[PDB]
RNA sequence: UUGGAAUACAGAGAAGAUUAGCAUGGCCCCUGCGCAAGGAUGA
RNA sequence: AAGGUAAGUAU
RNA sequence: AGCUUUGCGCAGUGGCAGUAUCGUAGCCAAUGAGGUCUAUCCGAGGCGCGAUUUGCUAAUUGAAAACUUCCCAAUA
């Protein structure tokens, strides 16, 4: 019931994004009161307990927060951007927007995997990363 | 069963295969162009072998094996089951990769001239891989300095001056054209030269101009499954090229010079140099064979699509392996029997007792003149219960041992051994050394020389012992002078002894039978003396050939009793 | 805890519930309604 | 660090050292003009005017109808949130942290019973009734 | 019990003969030999035998 | 032809070809290796048993 | 995909919202968070159809998180079923969607045997006094008139008593042979399985004794596999039961063909296969003397049915009468016993007692024989 | 041995890898060292 | 319209 | 004085060392662990949890497998 941790002022979230170490930032724009946007915060409430040694989920709103907004062009809902290491990296999984996930991941384990992913990417160095299964199609057939 | 039974009709092997689908592969595969049809788009051309067949293809890599026993996570697993996607989107990139297929705006690779159509991330994963470390420029780089050598090489009749390239810029090897030329050639006072042309045709005209220089260039370029014609591709280029404003050229006459590295072929066109124009073709052959570039690409290219060389034939025959023994630098050869070996006790009603020997396999290395005695206990050789496959899975690992105990040159470069179904397990053994080499033994050892000798039947009772023991090898041996013949006159009293041991004993001279040394195992020969004394012996498979074989004792010939003596004969 | 305490979850919930007033408030308004 | 004042002063998106991530042209934004602003969302609305009120209405009409239907999620326990503060206040403080009728069996036991007995019963005109032992 | 971080791998710092124990008692040493190879040529089975 | 003048193979060849390419070579450690390893060829063209037989010849 | 996340999410907020207004935020904040707990405790407590009693909860708060999870198990029915339905008519969805509407139809289903095996329990069997008596009657007059000797228990000498555990070995084995890695419950059969092939007299032994002694069995594990049309079930037993079942299974067939104990007429036969099956009718209809000039002046009727009622509609103590009938009576006795166990799944557990799991290695023999049953009974004894 | 030359850089892993052997440790048989201690024999 | 920005490194 | 019984630690060899083993800051304990054979009963921990030292050196791949000066015109 969207009980994680959000940012009630914009440079709280920009020094919670600053003071980390070794560790995935992923910050989750948008507003708690949409119902996408409630589906992909239970999705990160119910990775948050698997994944809480590296992958830290810190939430915010673009209202309480419209400093962020025009910064990587916040205009749509459900938009996630893992920004860690003090660095936004470049999460390729078959779309056009390769720096953003603005969708509700269907399934939690493809969130896990992801994020995963993202860290190990982050720890080698990478500014970039591919992601194991591609969403240009969302398999609907 | 969790899992759909689509086959729930009839089962297999319980109701037949009632449907014969195997005409099927055959129609599909003619119908589609045939073989060479199929493989013209599937960069099998990029390969300068021509393993059209025989070839092994790698289902499973390496990295299968390290994935599935590392237990990968969730994204590991992924990554490793997207493996043979990769695999063959790389080996079809010519059809995948064309102008038609995939229409829209052209992109070539970082630093490369490979040019694709769409972003198809497991193609340009590959592509990048293959082509890493500036592998384009390498390449171009490689065959300049080949064309130069060869050139400078054959600089007398080509009236050759100065043979030198220009100020090359670093990124001018992929460039689109040819802005800089490559190779500059000046004569010393006139060069005629004929009109612009192909390597196929052969009339010249030299007196279409006279230039003192002369240029040629080297287009790297990767062919399509539709833009493969490197002919239509040289002609288009060198039109191209030669007459824009761009290009920059010292010299108006020279012949442009092209390699379609996908097609991995070789053309040229423009003017020649008088007499130079096979030279050309064959020195661009000749390169294009064995270019170290270009091998190290081909290498690339089979490991990253896993289709393993063709293996060879191990030459199993030893006819010529034996005269040429001593001219092999290590060899040796074990019995796998004798370390299996079991003496079998006899009683009219109790049981036998087929109790294990010892762990010795009665090695043996004339070449090395010496031999192995890789002695082990007669229960560590054979345990309880134990079958004739379990003694020699055990006898393989004991086999290894004794390669990995002895350094690399003195361990046998070629790994003789008659028993052809334990050479595989020795050949599985052997790739723990891929130095070391097995070849297989078409020549048999009589090996049961040392058990129907009783010094050595004695030595196998003293083989118990589980340490490894020391086999000095025959005073025969070290008698006779040509070491080549050594091993023939041990081999000629063996073999005699393998077919009649008692009788060899009689057939050998006693002088040479009681000239034991404490150096070695079995007693020295005298000389041509012997060789009397193992005519005898040598009668004695010439009597078991004339009772036995049609032919009569003397109708066996010495040339084919050297051979029985050694075990040619299958 | 990686959760926030009960406080900001409270602040948290009362946010919500005052923003999205289909569920919550005097009257359904709108979903994105400042005043239900 | 969530609880944590922000110190003023300070540009959120400039002191953080961040690169604007330009996804796409024409998608983003990238007093007289207040005036000019108000003058123009005037005429806006002064436009928008011509059917707001019926459509309104209807609306209201329809949320209304919608909600005899189905109402909202906090309706279909108002009564018992109203009842809720009734519990004491040491009763959700010790509040765990960690996480007539007969025998209906006798009627099938009986059946099953008549069943056997019947079948067992049955069993003596079977003249090739053979048993294990 | 949160799932372990996916530290990037770190070989052995020295291959012990105890470790090479583990690597005998433990492998794939079979798997390799069964050769996954496959002929260029087609092979006598169906399409679809699996 | 390198500096002994044998035919190298393909594999030395682009070894020496990046080598040139970039400018420098391989580590010290690497050279050491290699140098052991020209050594050891060396040796083993160049050619243990006697030594065992004339001690094996004492009882 | 949001309605039913939106319908989710609305609930647990209303809830924990609700909370929150009757518990006192002011002075305790810890202890609200851990009642989220008791919610999902609560949740997955009627998921698995588990009793969930908590002493310690006050009394309205047990009425609110009541009426929470009615809400909740309404709503989850609902949209269950919407999207089986959705699924089955032939909209695109996706993998995760369908694999939670598997999990979800699953859930259901199990529920709905559990109260359907209550209502059995409760009120008894539905076969009518003296109606499966009748039955009885009718099949054993129909044995008496064919005159077979019914099949004894396990003899010590068998003509090919090591060839049948071949056999079920084999086909055990067939499951998963071909695969490329198994599970630790398939490792443990796999060398359960080779242990009984190195010692087939010591597994010929355990398998009698088990047949004449052991009457209890462990919990079998039922799976679902979606056919986008329905849910057909898959049932794992103990690796050890499942080999005894499979050579129960295969003496039984043997010992039933060898004495001709099922007629001919039964449409699954080994000599034909489905076409030749199918085939062979058309000719047989044609080969009647008035199949097609009957139209001059009469009519012939074709009827194709199946008994919906197979499954989950059994009464075992016919089943024991019956297959004491037809076979010794500790075989049929184990044999029902096996029938009458525990199933297993993800959270809850059962037991069946007038159904039939379908997936016992003999389970395909006492299907044939009640079919058989039932095709006397309706044909009629002269017929 | 003088003196200096020394957008760009580099580029799909280089944020130095992969595989393998021996000893030790631990375990345990035997033996030894240190050492608690009783038992009987002999002059 | 698109589903086709390699990242890295200091200027 | 010799000798012997036995265990710990250490020294040496041998042996096993992924149905191989310890760790536990957890937990039941000689006041009795824990039994389905023996329930005036056997007598040892039960069964969780955390996992399978350090050092030598080779070999492979790669352009480079990391130990504190290049190059240029001519010459000493």
């Amino acid at each position: 019931s969207y009980m994680l941790p959000h940012l009630h002022n914009g440079w709280q979230v920009d020094q919670a994004i600053l003071s980390e170490e070794d560790r995935v930032v992923v910050i989750r724009f948008g507003h708690d009161w949409d119902p996408t946007c409630m589906k992909m915060d239970e999705v990160l409430y119910s990775i948050a307990e698997k994944v809480k040694n590296f992958a830290v989920i810190y939430l915010v709103d673009i209202t309480e927060v419209p400093d962020f907004n025009k910064m990587y062009e916040l205009y749509d809902p459900c938009t996630v951007m893992f920004f860690f290491r003090n660095k936004h990296i470049m999460i390729d999984l078959g779309t056009g927007n390769n720096n953003k996930i603005n969708w509700a991941m269907e399934d939690k384990q493809e969130m896990v995997d992801i994020i995963e992913t993202v860290y190990r990417g982050a720890r080698k160095g990478r500014g970039l990363v591919v992601s194991p299964k591609d969403y240009s199609t969302k398999y609907r057939y | 069963v969790l899992k759909q039974n689509p086959f729930w009709w009839t089962h297999q092997r319980h109701d037949g295969k009632l449907w014969n689908l195997n005409n099927y592969r055959t129609d599909m595969i003619q119908a589609l162009g045939g073989v060479e049809g199929i493989l013209e788009h599937t960069l099998f051309k990029g390969t300068y072998f021509p393993t059209w067949e025989g070839l092994f293809w790698e289902k499973a890599s390496g990295f299968e094996e390290s994935m599935k026993w590392k237990k990968l996570t969730n994204a590991q697993r992924s990554g490793l089951n997207q493996i043979p996607n990769r695999r063959f989107t790389l080996w079809w990139s010519p059809t995948i990769n064309r102008a038609n297929v995939y229409v829209g705006f052209q992109v070539q690779l970082d630093l490369t001239g490979i040019f694709m159509h769409g972003k198809i991330p497991t193609l340009k994963i590959s592509l990048i891989q293959i082509f890493r470390a500036h592998l384009w420029q390498k390449i171009h780089e490689s065959i300049v300095m080949d064309l130069c050598q060869v050139f400078d090489q054959e600089l007398d009749a080509l009236e050759i001056e100065t043979v030198q390239k220009e100020t090359i810029h670093p990124r001018k090897s992929y460039k689109m054209n040819s802005s800089c030329a490559d190779i500059l050639l000046f004569a010393s006072y006139k060069w005629n030269v004929s009109r612009p042309s192909l390597l196929a045709d052969s009339k010249d005209v030299m007196d279409s101009t006279t230039t003192q220089k002369y240029w040629i260039d080297i287009q790297l370029r990767w062919g399509d499954y539709d833009s493969h014609d490197i002919e239509r591709y040289a002609r288009a280029k060198f039109l191209d090229y030669t007459t824009d404003n761009m290009s920059i050229y010292p010299s108006p006459t020279g012949v442009l010079i092209a390699i379609d590295l996908a097609y991995n072929l070789h053309s040229a066109y423009g003017n020649w140099f008088p007499g130079s124009k096979p030279l050309i073709q064959q020195a661009m052959a000749k390169i294009m064979k064995a270019n170290p570039a270009l091998y190290v690409l081909r290498e690339r290219i089979r490991k990253g699509l896993q289709l393993y060389s063709s293996e060879p034939t191990e030459p199993y025959l030893s006819s010529q392996n034996y005269g040429e023994l001593f001219s092999n630098q290590i060899i040796w050869f074990v019995d796998d029997t004798n370390v299996y070996r079991v003496t079998i006790h006899k009683t009219f009603e109790g049981n036998l007792t087929t109790k294990p020997i010892n762990g010795a396999i009665f090695i043996f290395n004339p070449r090395t003149g010496q031999l192995f005695l890789k002695i082990i206990h007669t229960s560590v050789w054979a345990g309880q219960k134990r079958l004739g496959q379990l003694a020699k899975w055990k006898t393989a690992e004991e086999v290894a041992a004794l390669i990995r105990s002895l350094p690399v040159e003195e361990q046998p470069k070629q790994i003789i051994v008659t028993r052809k179904g334990m050479l595989d397990p020795l050949e599985v053994h052997l790739l723990d050394f891929p130095n070391i080499v097995i070849k297989g033994s078409e020549l048999q050892l009589p090996f049961q020389a040392c058990l129907k000798v009783e010094k050595f039947g004695d030595l196998i009772l003293k083989a118990t012992e589980p340490q490894m023991v020391l086999f000095n090898l025959y005073d025969d041996w070290l008698k006779t002078i040509s070491s080549y013949t050594a091993f023939s006159r041990l081999i000629l009293i063996l073999r005699a002894l393998h077919v009649n041991n008692d009788r060899a004993k009689v057939i050998l001279k006693p002088d040479k039978t009681t000239i034991t040394e404490p150096h070695h195992i079995w007693p020295t020969l005298t000389d041509e003396e012997w060789i009397k004394v193992e005519v005898q012996l040598k009668d004695l498979i010439l009597a078991d050939y004339g009772k036995k074989n049609n032919v009569n004792v003397a109708s066996l010939t010495q040339s084919e009793i050297r051979d029985i003596i050694l075990g040619m004969e299958i | 805890e990686v959760y926030a305490p009960g406080l900001d979850i409270e602040s948290s919930l009362k946010q919500l519930a005052e923003r999205r007033t289909d569920i919550f408030g005097v009257e359904e308004t709108a979903i994105g309604k400042k005043i239900g | 660090f969530l609880g944590m004042p922000a110190p003023l002063g300070y540009v959120p998106g400039l002191g953080r050292g961040a690169t604007g991530f330009t996804t796409r042209s024409d998608i983003g934004p990238a007093k007289d003009d207040e005036e000019a602003d108000a003058i123009y969302a005037a005429l806006d609305k002064r436009m928008d005017e011509r059917r707001k009120e019926r459509r309104e209405q209807r609306e209201k009409e329809e949320i209304e109808k919608y909600r005899m239907e189905r109402p909202k999620i906090q309706q279909q326990f108002s009564d018992l949130k109203r009842k809720l503060a009734e519990v004491t206040e040491e009763e959700w403080l010790s509040i765990p942290e960690v996480g007539g009728e007969l025998d209906m069996r006798k009627i099938g036991q009986a059946r099953n019973t008549l069943m056997d007995m019947r079948l067992s019963q049955v069993s003596d005109s079977v003249s090739g009734q053979t048993v294990v032992d | 019990k949160p799932l372990p971080a996916p530290l990037d791998g770190q070989r052995k710092k020295r291959g012990g003969r105890r470790y090479r124990k583990m690597k005998e008692r433990l492998g794939l040493t079979e798997i390799r030999k069964q050769a996954n190879r496959m002929s260029f040529g087609e092979i006598e089975e169906d399409a679809y035998q699996e | 032809v390198d500096e002994t003048g044998r035919k190298l193979t393909p594999k030395e060849a682009f070894r020496q070809l990046s080598h040139r390419f970039h400018g420098k070579g391989s580590g010290k450690m690497k050279t050491e290796r290699r140098m052991k390893k020209l050594d050891e060829e060396a040796l083993l063209k160049k050619m243990l048993g006697t030594v065992a037989l004339l001690q094996e010849k004492q009882k | 995909q949001r309605v039913e996340s939106h319908f989710d999410l609305e609930l647990r907020a209303a809830v924990m919202h609700d909370i929150l207004d009757m518990m006192p935020e002011g002075i305790k904040q810890n202890k609200a968070r851990t009642i989220l707990q008791h919610l999902s405790e609560a949740w997955r407590c009627w998921k698995a159809n588990i009793p969930w009693k908590v002493p310690g909860l006050p009394t309205p708060i047990e009425n609110m998180i009541l009426r929470y999870v009615k809400a909740k198990a309404d709503w989850w029915t609902n949209t269950a079923h919407y999207n089986r339905e959705r699924i089955r008519r032939g909209a695109t969805v996706d993998k995760t969607v369908c694999k939670k509407n598997l999990g979800r139809l699953t859930r259901l289903y199990l529920k709905a045997e559990q109260e359907r095996q209550h209502n059995y329990l409760k009120d008894g069997p539905y076969i009518t006094a003296e109606e499966a008596v009748a039955v009885y009657t009718t099949t054993v007059h129909w044995l008496e008139s064919r005159r077979f000797s019914p099949i004894p228990f396990p003899p010590l000498s068998y003509k090919h008593d090591t060839k049948l555990l071949i056999l079920a070995l084999e086909r055990l084995k067939e499951a998963y042979s071909v695969k490329s890695r198994l599970n630790q419950s398939q490792r443990e059969e796999l060398g359960l399985i080779e242990q009984a092939y190195d010692n087939p007299h010591e597994a010929l032994s355990r398998i009698k004794r088990h047949l004449l002694t052991q009457r209890a069995f462990k919990e079998v594990g039922i799976e679902f596999m979606d056919l986008y049309s329905h849910l057909v079930p898959v049932y794992d037993v103990e690796p050890l039961e499942k080999i005894t079942d499979a050579y129960l299974d295969q003496y039984l067939w043997y010992e039933a063909d060898k004495r001709r104990l099922f007629p001919p007429w039964i449409k699954p036969a080994d000599t034909e296969p489905p076409p030749l099956l199918v085939y062979k009718w058309c000719q047989g209809i044609n080969n009647l003397q008035d199949v097609w000039e009957t139209s001059e002046g009469e009519c012939n009727v074709m009827l194709e049915s199946r008994f919906e009622k197979m499954y989950e509609k059994i009464d075992l103590t016919l089943l024991n009468r019956l297959l004491r009938l037809i076979v010794d009576h500790n075989i049929a006795d184990y044999m029902t016993a096996k029938n009458n166990v525990v199933i297993n799944y993800k959270d809850m557990n059962h037991t069946n007692s007038y159904g039939i799991i379908r997936g016992l290695q003999f389970a395909s023999f006492i299907v044939q024989y009640y079919g058989l049953v039932m095709d006397l009974l309706v044909l009629g004894l002269h017929r």
